[PDB]
């Protein structure tokens, strides 16, 4: 299929950017006293 | 081009004169030990 | 598809053999010898003093 | 391989007589060539006119033929163009223009024969390296 | 205090996060000028007629290059050693075509990098240090002067200065070897000994100090927390390190004086890079590396090739191909 | 070295580039650390030649880490503040660089070169006005191969007639 | 289609002989007596409609005609190739050694 | 210079992590067809 | 008062045609039996105009102004040749020899560099008939040759050229040649250009004429790799007539 | 202060010997680098003109004039790579120069044989040679034993000027430190940096 | 895309210089 | 230029994946007692 050439990067960042944001906040919460 | 030439000449002369007068302004005495 | 085996001959009818590219070479000159390895034809770089060209 | 008599036998003139040089005059010829000629004719080319070299086959087609000792010596006395039409001593080193080419001043006849011998022997040794230029370096 | 005395105290202040100083009042505008122009030129400059032959070379990212092939192309061969500032051009488009940005960058850079050396002297003086870090920096500085200024001067054109890019650097190196046989020049060879030895000695000193670190930490933490900034005690056992390395080689091969050891670490790559810089700067005047082409001759007079003769073939291939449309006469003279 | 330029375009290889950075970065660290120690020394004796003021049994640091740190933080922006990390980094830099170059050479064992950038070759083939320093280097490489291969690889029995050798004008 | 005109001319008599209309002057060294005097005159008075028109260059001596008549077998004439004659390439075509 | 007293610790509990990741992955799965188009 | 090289060097005056004082509104009598000669013709371009290419077929194909980027390297000078009085008292100028070409690059709005070989090579320019005196109304009109901007030894960046070089793209050893054919096969163009020299000032005593010119010729086609642009070149001229 | 002065003078002498043919006459020191490159263009101009070439109208491969072209200010100059050396002035070349640079009528008619000999001599004695004194380019074979005095004098004096610059920096820094009293190291009791406010 | 990518990575490096200089962990004498 | 279609995503992930790894470890270190 002839898909948008930017669809892969758009999807990959749409996943990865807020997912890593949540992971950062989760992990630093667990490490608090 | 002439206005740019004069602007650079002025700017360059300004910084060169800061360097020369600044090193003339008692530079050996600006040290942590012998402030003579 | 295989195009088939190319056999090169000069105007005198003698079979020439293209010197094959060794793997070291990103690019290689086209040089054609007889069966005794004497250069008979080539694709020259400088054309002005060329003696071995395919046209000649 | 050695530097035999048969390597050192070169045509003396154009009629057919040869001379066999000694190894001492070959080596004096190479020394005198280097001193007087090699600045323009290193390796048998000609830096200031690359169309003409010192290959024996080119010297043979010169007018008069220069592919023998007597022809080469005469060139060093009275150099000409490749067709023998213009004398070129005012721009090429020679004994008649030794005032303007001072390295030509004290060259004797034995020195010119030695240089002429070196020019004729060296292609028999070097093959196509002599007069071939940087392709054969 | 008058305004001048207040300004001088600011300029020479050791409390500034980055030290300005009198060299800094030259270094800062010059380096900012060279940086800004470099960044804009590397991204966006149009093609430059480096060889003076109306054959412009594309150096910038917008004109088709990547990070590796992109460069600020040297100024035109038609300009030679002539000073080509913006005001000498009839327009920016002409300045760009002729490689104006290169002259602007390297001139500001070299002036700026010279003042970086002075600034290193200056701060060491203000801090009560010994003054010779700047002498160490004079090695890469001289190297930069060699490739950007001295080489062009001896060759007669800023078109022969090293391009400001990665592939441009490689082009400079290959042509240099073709024309000067730099690999066969002992100054370059000392440069190599300076840099291989320097990397060797860097590895050696790093490894021996790290091997002899005194235990102050457990296995679950980085041993680097065993050192506290500004602690008075030595953090490694130099007697243990000497005892190792003097048994690795022999006892008198090994430094037991840390001051001697660190001087050697300074002096080896610095002296070696000085020879490298002098190599380039003397090949600027065409005193070339060793020529052994046809040095080995048999009894008949046949040339017997050596490895130097194989180098010459490679040198010939670069020479006949470089600047392939620029030469009109048989000898490449400058 | 010249074989690897002409046949492998080894200067273009990012693994070699990492090697160069480790070697040159290593020599830089060697020069700068030596010079920094020698110029932040404590005055531990009366001689103007300062090597005698060291004793290997001393417990004290022979040079001021604090002054060195302040110097480099103000000159260059950043500075070492941990002597152990400093000396490890001196191990790490030339060692990593040499390992990176080794990986590149392993690739070159199989002729897996970083010889060309495909996008520039497509463009240069179709646009005879597109020229870069990378394209110029490829021509240099073609000269190296042709002019050196007959004598460098005499088992091949290359006869390259003079008319097939690539040459620019005049030379 | 699109053809290299210099490569095509090597398929003519230019590839085998001295073309009086096209060949660079240094090829006259190949035979006795032509260079540089007769070669200069031949290149200057070109184009020719046949080889035998080379004996009509005016001012030639009698021995000069005899040289040319010996060498008519080594000469040819083709069409003037502009790629070979422009830029002064008949006098210096950038080929040296 | 005295530190800033307005600073506050930030938290994200595990269920909030799982909910957010669910949200981001489902939006990705939903919009991916439209991004490829 | 007459300048030397040391006065001229670096000033840009070397790229200028020589001028004539305003007093020189004279006339140069052409004796119809004498042989005349141009001892020095100099053309100094002042304006380069390039015709745009509307992708439409139609539109106004106007000549647009361009900026010179190759500096004061533009004038043709020291051109000589016979000035042959004809039957009808028309003069024809046959260009023989001189510095009769200059590569020029101009740049258009947007950054397109346009290279051209500004030339009057093999100029044959003629006047009107019945001209017994070269006057301030004489107009030479003529045609010249524009050879290829690069000659046959020129190598492209991939080492392709006409009389030298590769004939293929060596970087793409297995690409289809038939679309690379325009870039692979180099072609030497040879076109005609058209010039009109308008006499404005005659020193009738000395024989120095001066005026303006307009020249129309194609730009470089890059050995046939692309289509050339029509270029109009306008400037000033100086000529000096001398009885041979 | 003297070391700074001597370094500057060393660098100036390097340029004097490399470029100046007046106080370093070419008949004693050989041609300059610019002089030899100009002598080559002249030599092949003369040879090709003798063969019948129209030198002012010969196009090189790039389109610039093969023998003659214009400098960036319009002066008629030799072509090829020696375009960089158009500011060269020498007594063998100045008789061919007019008001507009190289005069094409003088070039056609007034080159003397002494100029042809001088151009050929200078072209073949360019200051290019190897460290073992093999004359010519790096690609040349052994034969000619030549390295120009100008190359020997320029290279030597660059080396000397550079190390004297290094010596200036060494001695100027040391004299500053020794006058202020810290040339032997930091005094452990009054280390200056410990009395300074931290940078951050 | 290529040019944007290279400039982006470059710009991040310059930003990292800024933080590494002006927002370093301060060297503390202890 | 005709570049690799996966070069953008390859570069974006080569940046973003280890960068976020380091950010995660940095942030949770700062939040420890
Ligand atoms: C490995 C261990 C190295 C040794 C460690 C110590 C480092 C010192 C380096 C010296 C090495 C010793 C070798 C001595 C042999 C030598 O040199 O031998 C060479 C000559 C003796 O050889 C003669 O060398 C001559 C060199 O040519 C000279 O003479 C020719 C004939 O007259 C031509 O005129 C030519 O133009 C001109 O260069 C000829 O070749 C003769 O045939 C041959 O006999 O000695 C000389 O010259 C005498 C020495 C010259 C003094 C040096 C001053 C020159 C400084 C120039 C600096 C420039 C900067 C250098 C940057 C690189
Ligand atoms: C520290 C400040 C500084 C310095 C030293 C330079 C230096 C330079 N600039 Mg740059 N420039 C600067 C800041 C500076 N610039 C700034 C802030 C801008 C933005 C406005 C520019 C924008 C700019 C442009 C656009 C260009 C330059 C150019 C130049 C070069 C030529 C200048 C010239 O011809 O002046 C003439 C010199 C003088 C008027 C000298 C007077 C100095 C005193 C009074 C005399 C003493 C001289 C003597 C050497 C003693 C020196 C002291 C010594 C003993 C320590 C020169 C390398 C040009 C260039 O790069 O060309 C390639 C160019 O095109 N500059
Ligand atoms: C800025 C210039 C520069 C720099 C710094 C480097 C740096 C490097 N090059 Mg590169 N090179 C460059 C330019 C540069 N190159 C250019 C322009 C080219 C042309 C394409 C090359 C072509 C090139 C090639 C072909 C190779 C390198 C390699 C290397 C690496 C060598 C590592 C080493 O120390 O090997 C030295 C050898 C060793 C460390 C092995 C151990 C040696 C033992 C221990 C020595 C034992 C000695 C013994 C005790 C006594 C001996 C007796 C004595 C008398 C001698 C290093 C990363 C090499 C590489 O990548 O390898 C992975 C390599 O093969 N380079
Ligand atoms: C200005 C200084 C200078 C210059 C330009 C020359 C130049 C020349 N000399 Mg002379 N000469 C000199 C000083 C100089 N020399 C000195 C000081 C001596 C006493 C040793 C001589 C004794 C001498 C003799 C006996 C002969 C010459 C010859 C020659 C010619 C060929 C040289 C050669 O082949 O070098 C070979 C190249 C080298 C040996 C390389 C040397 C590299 C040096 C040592 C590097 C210097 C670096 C620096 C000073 C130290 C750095 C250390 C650092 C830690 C600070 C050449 C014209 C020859 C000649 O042709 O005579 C007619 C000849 O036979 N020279
Ligand atoms: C190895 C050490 C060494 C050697 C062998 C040389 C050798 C040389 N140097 Mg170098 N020099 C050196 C180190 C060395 N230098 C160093 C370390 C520096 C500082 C970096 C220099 C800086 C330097 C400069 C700036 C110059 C030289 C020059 C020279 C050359 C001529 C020297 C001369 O005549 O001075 C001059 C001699 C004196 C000053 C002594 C007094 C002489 C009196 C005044 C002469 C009066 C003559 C007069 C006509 C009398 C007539 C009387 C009348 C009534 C009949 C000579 C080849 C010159 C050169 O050729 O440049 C390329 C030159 O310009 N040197
Ligand atoms: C290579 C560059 C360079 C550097 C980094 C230094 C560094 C130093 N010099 Mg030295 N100096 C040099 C070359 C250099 N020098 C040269 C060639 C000479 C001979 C003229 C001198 C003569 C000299 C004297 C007389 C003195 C110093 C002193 C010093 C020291 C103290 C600061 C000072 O007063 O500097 C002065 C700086 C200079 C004289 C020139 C610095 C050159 C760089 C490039 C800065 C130039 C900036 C300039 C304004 C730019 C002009 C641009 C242009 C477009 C106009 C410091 C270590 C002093 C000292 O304490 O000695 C114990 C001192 O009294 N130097
Ligand atoms: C868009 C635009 C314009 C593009 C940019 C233009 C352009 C062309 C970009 C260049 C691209 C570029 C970056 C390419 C290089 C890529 C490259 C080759 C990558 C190498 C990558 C890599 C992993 C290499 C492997 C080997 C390796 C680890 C090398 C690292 C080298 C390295 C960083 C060395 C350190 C250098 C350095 C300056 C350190 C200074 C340290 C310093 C402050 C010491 C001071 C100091 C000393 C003391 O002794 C004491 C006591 C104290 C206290 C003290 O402080
Ligand atoms: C001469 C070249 C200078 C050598 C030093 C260069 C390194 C600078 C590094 C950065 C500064 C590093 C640093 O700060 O160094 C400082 C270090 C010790 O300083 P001190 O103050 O103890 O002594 C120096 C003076 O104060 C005199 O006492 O200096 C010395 O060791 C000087 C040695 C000179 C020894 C005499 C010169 C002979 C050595 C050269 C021989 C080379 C052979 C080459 C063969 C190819
Ligand atoms: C350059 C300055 C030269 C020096 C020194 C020597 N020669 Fe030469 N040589 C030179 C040129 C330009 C020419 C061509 C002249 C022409 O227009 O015909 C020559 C020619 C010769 C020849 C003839 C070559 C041929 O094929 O016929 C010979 C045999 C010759 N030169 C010999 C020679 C000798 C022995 C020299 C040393 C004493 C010598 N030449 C010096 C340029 C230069
Ligand atoms: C390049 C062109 C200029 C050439 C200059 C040469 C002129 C020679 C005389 C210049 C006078 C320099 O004189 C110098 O001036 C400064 C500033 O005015 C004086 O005044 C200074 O006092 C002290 C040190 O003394 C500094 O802390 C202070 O900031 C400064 O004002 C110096 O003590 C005096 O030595
Ligand atoms: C590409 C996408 C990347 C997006 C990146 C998102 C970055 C998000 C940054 C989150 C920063 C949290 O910032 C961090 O907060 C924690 C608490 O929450 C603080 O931590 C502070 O409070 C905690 C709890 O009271 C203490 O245990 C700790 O000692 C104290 O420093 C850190 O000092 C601060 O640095
Ligand atoms: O620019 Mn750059 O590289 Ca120095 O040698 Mn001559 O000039 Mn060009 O040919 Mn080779
Ligand atoms: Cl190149
Ligand atoms: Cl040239
Ligand atoms: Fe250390």
């Amino acid at each position: 299929m002839e898909v948008n050439q930017l669809g892969l990067i758009a999807t990959a960042l749409f996943v990865l950017v807020p997912s890593v944001f949540l992971i950062i906040l989760y992990v630093q919460t667990e490490s608090q006293q | 081009m002439e206005t740019l030439k004069i602007t650079v000449y002025i700017v360059v002369t300004f910084f060169v004169l800061l360097f020369v007068f600044g090193f003339l302004s008692g530079d050996p005495a600006r040290n942590p030990k012998r402030k003579d | 598809a295989w195009k088939g085996h190319a056999v090169f001959r000069n105007k005198e009818g003698e079979e020439l053999f293209v010197r094959r590219m060794p793997a070291f070479f990103e690019s290689f000159p086209v040089i054609l010898t007889d069966k005794n390895g004497v250069v008979k034809a080539d694709i020259p770089f400088r054309r002005a003093e060329s003696k071995y060209s395919f046209e000649q | 391989a050695e530097l035999t008599p048969e390597v050192l036998t070169v045509p003396l003139n154009s009629e057919g007589k040869t001379i066999t040089l000694t190894e001492k005059q070959y080596l004096e010829g190479k020394r005198l060539f280097q001193y007087a000629c090699a600045s323009c004719h290193v390796g048998g080319i000609t830096k200031t006119n690359p169309s003409l070299d010192l290959r024996t086959e080119t010297l043979a087609l010169a007018t008069p033929p220069r592919d023998n000792i007597e022809g080469l010596v005469d060139y060093m006395k009275n150099p000409t163009t490749y067709d023998g039409e213009q004398e070129i001593a005012e721009v090429h080193p020679s004994l008649r223009s030794a005032d303007i080419f001072p390295k030509m001043r004290n060259l004797t006849e034995k020195d010119l024969v030695a240089i002429a011998g070196h020019i004729l022997v060296e292609p028999k040794i070097l093959g196509d390296k002599w007069g071939g230029g940087k392709v054969y370096y | 205090a008058n305004l001048w005395e207040r300004f001088c105290n600011w300029v020479t202040s050791t409390d500034n996060r980055l030290y300005v100083g009198w060299f800094g009042v030259i270094m800062i505008p010059t380096l900012l000028a060279a940086t800004i122009c470099f960044v804009i030129a590397f991204i966006a400059a149009p093609p430059v007629d480096i060889d003076g032959i109306r054959e412009p070379v594309s150096g910038s990212l917008l004109y088709g290059n990547n990070i590796i092939t992109g460069a600020v192309v040297p100024s035109s061969n038609a300009i030679g050693l002539h000073f080509y500032p913006i005001w000498e051009a009839a327009s920016l488009d002409e300045w760009l075509y002729n490689g104006g940005p290169y002259q602007l960058i390297i001139f500001h850079f070299l002036l700026g990098a010279s003042c970086y050396m002075g600034r290193q002297w200056e701060l060491s003086y203000r801090l009560g240090m010994r003054p010779w870090i700047c002498v160490a920096y004079s090695a890469p500085l001289a190297s930069a002067f060699a490739v950007f200024l001295i080489y062009p001067i001896g060759q007669g054109s800023f078109s022969d200065g090293m391009p400001l890019g990665i592939s441009g650097t490689f082009n400079f190196m290959i042509v240099f070897q073709a024309e000067h046989n730099i690999l066969m020049h002992p100054f370059h060879q000392l440069g190599v000994a300076g840099v291989f030895g320097g990397a060797l000695f860097c590895a050696m000193h790093g490894s021996l100090v790290t091997s002899s670190l005194i235990r102050e930490t457990t296995e679950t933490e980085s041993a680097n927390y065993g050192y506290k900034f500004g602690q008075e005690e030595e953090t490694y056992n130099i007697v243990a390190a000497h005892g190792y390395f003097g048994r690795l080689i022999f006892q008198y091969a090994s430094f037991n004086n840390s001051r001697s050891l660190h001087f050697f670490l300074a002096a080896w790559p610095v002296v070696g890079v000085w020879f490298a810089a002098l190599g380039i700067s003397t090949m600027a005047f065409n005193l070339n590396g060793f020529n052994f082409n046809h040095s080995v001759i048999d009894a008949k007079g046949n040339v017997i090739n050596t490895w130097a003769d194989i180098i010459n073939r490679a040198n010939l291939g670069m020479e006949v191909m470089h600047e392939r449309n620029a030469h009109n006469f048989p000898l490449d003279l400058a | 070295l010249l074989f690897f330029q002409g046949f492998h375009n080894w200067t273009l290889n990012p693994f070699h580039m990492m090697g160069v950075a480790g070697v040159l970065g290593g020599a830089l660290l060697c020069a700068i650390h030596g010079a920094t120690v020698e110029n932040t020394l404590f005055q531990d004796g009366e001689g103007a030649s300062t090597f005698r003021a060291f004793n290997p049994t001393q417990a004290e640091e022979t040079y001021s880490m604090v002054t060195a740190n302040r110097f480099w933080s103000q000159i260059f922006g950043i500075a070492f503040s941990n002597k152990r990390w400093l000396h490890f980094f001196m191990l790490f830099v030339p060692v990593t660089g040499l390992w990176m170059s080794a990986i590149g050479v392993v690739g070159l064992a199989l002729n897996l070169r970083s010889y060309d950038f495909i996008s520039q070759e497509i463009r240069a083939a179709e646009d005879p006005e597109f020229e870069t320093f990378y394209t110029k280097n490829l021509l240099l490489n073609e000269g190296i191969r042709a002019w050196m291969a007959p004598q460098d690889q005499p088992h091949e029995n290359f006869v390259f007639p003079e008319e097939v050798l690539p040459r620019g004008n005049a030379l | 289609e699109l053809v290299n005109v210099v490569d095509e001319k090597l398929g003519t008599a230019y590839g085998e002989k001295i073309d009086l209309n096209n060949t660079n002057i240094a090829a006259f060294i190949q035979y006795r007596g032509l260079y540089p005097t007769l070669a200069k005159l031949i290149v200057k008075n070109a184009p020719y409609e046949s080889v035998e028109d080379v004996l009509n260059i005016p001012g030639l001596t009698e021995r000069q005609k005899q040289i040319l008549r010996e060498n008519l077998e080594h000469f040819t004439v083709t069409e003037v190739e502009t790629a070979l004659v422009e830029g002064g390439d008949r006098y210096n075509n950038g080929l040296y050694k | 210079m005295e530190p800033n007293p307005n600073r506050q610790p930030v938290e994200l509990n595990r269920t909030s992590l799982y909910l957010g990741l669910l949200l981001i992955l489902v939006l990705a799965l939903l919009f991916s067809s439209y991004f490829f188009n | 008062q007459t300048l030397t090289y040391d006065d001229i060097v670096g000033t840009g005056l070397a790229n200028k045609c020589p001028t004539l004082d305003d007093t020189a509104r004279g006339a140069y009598p052409i004796d119809s039996s004498q042989t005349y000669r141009i001892a020095r013709l100099c053309l100094q371009p002042t304006t380069f105009l390039v015709k745009e290419e509307p992708k439409n077929k139609r539109q106004e194909a106007e000549f647009v102004p361009t900026k010179l980027v190759t500096r004061e390297t533009t004038s043709l000078d020291q051109i000589q040749g016979e000035l042959k009085v004809n039957s009808d008292g028309s003069l024809t100028f046959v260009e023989e020899d001189g510095i009769d070409f200059q590569p020029v690059t101009v740049q258009m709005a947007g950054g397109e560099r346009i290279p051209l070989l500004f030339t009057v090579k093999n100029l044959v320019a003629s006047t009107q008939p019945n001209v017994t005196s070269i006057t301030t109304s004489t107009d030479f009109k003529g045609e010249f040759n524009v050879p290829s901007y690069r000659t046959a030894n020129f190598l492209d960046p991939k080492g392709r050229g006409l009389a030298s070089g590769y004939d293929s793209a060596i970087a793409l050893p297995q690409a289809k040649e038939e679309e690379l054919a325009r870039a692979n096969v180099k072609r030497f163009s040879l076109t005609k250009g058209q010039i009109s020299l308008n006499v404005a000032k005659v020193d009738g005593r000395t024989g120095e004429i001066a005026g303006t010119f307009e020249s129309e010729q194609l730009s470089d086609d890059d050995m046939g790799a692309h289509e050339p642009h029509e270029v109009k070149i306008q400037g000033v001229f100086y000529a000096s007539i001398e009885p041979a | 202060y003297s070391l700074g002065a001597l370094s500057m003078m060393g660098f100036i002498a390097t340029c004097f010997v490399w470029f100046n043919n007046t106080v370093y006459p070419s008949e004693f020191y050989g041609p300059t680098g610019p002089e030899a490159s100009q002598a080559q263009a002249m030599t092949f101009l003369i040879r090709d003109q003798k063969l019948g070439a129209n030198v002012g109208s010969a196009q090189g491969p790039t389109g610039l004039g093969k023998y003659l072209m214009r400098s960036p200010t319009g002066e008629i100059i030799f072509g090829g790579e020696t375009m960089r050396f158009w500011d060269f002035r020498g007594p063998w070349l100045e008789p061919l120069r007019g008001p507009n640079g190289l005069d094409l009528n003088k070039i056609k008619n007034d080159i003397q044989p002494w100029q042809e000999r001088r151009a050929a001599e200078y072209m073949t004695h360019a200051p290019l040679g190897s460290l073992n004194s093999v004359g010519g380019v790096a690609t040349e074979i052994n034969s000619v034993n030549f390295v120009s005095p100008r190359s020997w004098l320029a290279t030597s004096h660059f080396v000397l000027a550079f190390f004297f610059l290094v010596g200036h920096l060494w001695h100027a820094g040391r004299a500053r430190a020794a006058a202020a009293g810290f040339e032997k190291g930091i005094d452990r009791e009054s280390e200056p940096v410990l009395s300074m406010p931290s940078l951050d | 895309m290529e040019t944007i990518t290279y400039v982006f990575i470059f710009a991040c490096i310059i930003a990292l210089f800024f933080f590494a200089i002006f927002f370093r962990e301060p060297p503390r004498i202890t």
